């Protein structure tokens, strides 16, 4: 369709994490390692993200547990996924 | 340049 598609993703880290790699997708004109969305790169087979089987490559990963990914360095975002602990709440964009 | 950045696992 013509519009977002923006949804709404909960489930439960793994011990092994969340199962899922992040990339920036765009900047700013300075260059800086600001990047305006975090964007899912790979799924790990057999992960959290795996097997609850909604989140997919290239969705975006908007928010989590209320915190913005939008406008973040990668190594903010991966750290606040990495601090992520039991149930994760997210918003995701396709 | 951001073509070739590693992803981050999480
Ligand atoms: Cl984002
Ligand atoms: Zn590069």
């Amino acid at each position: 369709g013509a519009m977002a598609h923006v949804f709404p993703v909960e489930l439960m880290k793994g011990p092994e994490g969340l199962g899922l790699s992040i990339i920036g997708m765009g900047v700013g004109a300075d260059a800086g390692l600001e990047k305006l969305g975090i964007f899912v790169k790979t799924i790990t087979d057999n992960g959290a993200a795996a097997r609850d089987g909604r989140i997919q490559v290239n969705d975006q990963i908007i928010e989590v547990d209320g915190k913005s990914l939008v406008g973040v360095t990668q190594a903010y975002a991966a750290s606040v996924l990495r601090n992520t602990s039991g149930l994760v709440k997210f918003q995701i964009g396709r | 340049d951001s073509k070739d950045v590693k992803e981050w696992y999480v």
